[PDB]
């Protein structure tokens, strides 16, 4: 015996996320009978890119704010400008997100507001 | 004296706090017959949502209400939210 | 000294976000955001895949249903991109063991 | 000047709405909304209580559900050439939605 | 000769509308429809009656959560008939076993 | 009908066959579909104190009820 | 001729579409801007149905994959088994 030392599946996908705890997750909560060894890497490997998308657009809002902590404000300005993750969040409230500051031309006042004798 | 703040009840939720919400909803003049109707709306989503929520604090046999039995109430009703566990 | 441990997705998450904007930092409570929407994310797939698997008669997930469900998801080139990171990712697991 | 200074109808509402959407600090007051939330507790079983982040987030949730209710009703009011909401816009947004009243 | 096995609901439908309308029939298609019917409530409550049981950590579905379930699901009157009707069948079965 | 359902599926994937009774939910889902949406509009039409409905009517409904698109 | 096929869908069937929705007066754009909401709505739901199909490795396309697609929208179906 050798007992080859304990390097981790998740090393091995190239990934962050925790196969792991994906496994036990499926496990336990009676999603189905058996569990195969591919399913929650590439379940981990998704989670991993949508995290990673999201975090980018924060960053970016950050950015605009010379504000260098991301802060829920800016996750609801990164979710609402992106047109597929608010259709995947379409009915989903981020707390201390407010909302964007669209406000619709009629009820602004006329642009026709000049040298006027 | 009968004080009873405006009635002790839901109408101490004063005009100009409606006034801003509907601000944030990009509204500009408002009526006054808004009001009454929309303590009405509130008070009826309120409701369900508080029914829901001790329903399923009744199930643990508890007598104090947790944040999780209101977002597991919230996502039934089709109006899921983050930010307070789970 | 009863001592609890509650289980979350917090530091992942930072390491992703130091990978992505190395001088960036966040707060709690967005992070709670983020773990709160993955475990959202976690049920939506897994109950859709448990789904297929009891109509077809099989009693095994596999990456198959994962990627089925996936598709049924999520829309157009999101779907895309996130399938063709979990097969490079499979592709890797399988080989170098 | 002999007049105090005073604006035109229709620009205090604008600076109200910049200054709302810039921020995310809650509108509503604590205390009425826990005593409607604890009076309305009362009327379904008796001597609860309720932790204050329950209640936190029952207010997030109304203000965010009211907010979009306000947004389908300017819409549903600029159909109608106004710019001034009425319950009947209410009614109809909510009838769409798919809710009961 | 191989041939297959269908199951359905067809024969308890037809006992219940001769309990309550002796004279009377029902064509098919519409039969079709009360077991779709029946199939939903049945995916329904047991999917709500799963929720629950996860969330307080009990690995075991009694009556209790089936009643929770039908108070959360179900308006009003309605919930109290049924409530009331499956307490009686509960209360006989124990009773009579 | 039967011709527009073939034609779309071929386009996402080839040679297919379609049972009867898949081509008759099709239909029963899209007429339900669109009398729903009808119905809305009409409302919304009224909401205007006019009697025709028109492409915004569509669209406003269709926006309201989260079916974008 | 053919017109892309989508114009199989003729207008008086619209027309009485309509009508069981309770309309009286119809204008004579709507009739274009229905089928583009049409082709939406079955596009999507074909595309769910498929997938079911394709995990099946089957190449017919039975009633139940549909049923699930619509279940799935939010517009459950009931009458065409399960």
């Amino acid at each position: 015996k050798a007992r080859a030392k304990a390097k981790t599946r998740s090393s091995r996908a190239g990934l962050q996320f925790p196969v792991g705890r994906v496994h036990r997750l499926l496990r336990k909560g009676n999603y189905s009978e058996r569990v195969g060894a591919g399913a929650p890497v590439y379940l981990a490997a998704v989670l991993e890119y949508l995290t990673a998308e999201i975090l980018e657009l924060a960053g970016n809002a950050a950015r605009d704010n010379k504000k260098t902590r991301i802060i829920p404000r800016h996750l609801q300005l990164a979710i609402r400008n992106d047109e597929e993750l608010n259709k995947l969040l379409g009915r989903v409230t981020i707390a201390q997100g407010g909302v964007l500051p669209n406000i619709q031309a009629v009820l602004l006042p006329k642009k026709t507001e000049s040298h006027h004798k | 004296r009968h004080r009873k703040v405006l009635r002790d009840n839901i109408q101490g939720i004063t005009k100009p706090a409606i006034r801003r919400l509907a601000r944030r909803g990009g509204v500009k003049r408002i009526s006054g017959l808004i009001y009454e109707e929309t303590r009405g709306v509130l008070k009826v989503f309120l409701e369900n949502v508080i029914r829901d929520a001790v329903t399923y604090t009744e199930h643990a046999k508890r007598k104090t209400v947790t944040a999780m039995d209101v977002v597991y109430a919230l996502k039934r009703q089709g109006r899921t939210l983050y930010g307070f566990g789970g | 000294r009863k001592r609890s441990r509650k289980e979350s997705y917090s530091i992942y998450v930072y390491k992703v976000l130091k990978q992505v904007h190395p001088d960036t930092g966040i707060s709690s409570k967005a992070m709670g955001i983020m773990n709160s929407f993955v475990n959202d994310i976690f049920e939506r797939i897994a109950g859709e895949a448990s789904r297929l698997a009891h109509y077809n008669k099989r009693s095994t997930i596999t990456s198959r249903e994962i990627q089925t469900a996936v598709r049924l998801l999520l829309p157009g080139e999101l779907a895309k991109h996130a399938v063709s990171e979990g097969t490079k990712a499979v592709t890797k697991y399988t080989s170098a063991k | 000047v002999k007049k105090p200074h005073r604006y035109r109808p229709g620009t205090v509402a604008l600076r109200e709405i910049r200054r709302y959407q810039k921020s995310t600090e809650l509108l509503i007051r604590k205390l009425p909304f826990q005593r409607l939330v604890r009076e309305i507790a009362q009327d379904f079983k008796t001597d609860l209580r309720f932790q204050s982040s329950a209640v936190m987030a029952l207010q997030e949730a109304c203000e965010a559900y009211l907010v979009g209710l306000f947004e389908d009703t300017n819409l549903c009011a600029i159909h109608a050439k106004r710019v001034t909401i009425m319950p009947k816009d209410i009614q109809l947004a909510r009838r769409i939605r798919g809710e009961r009243a």
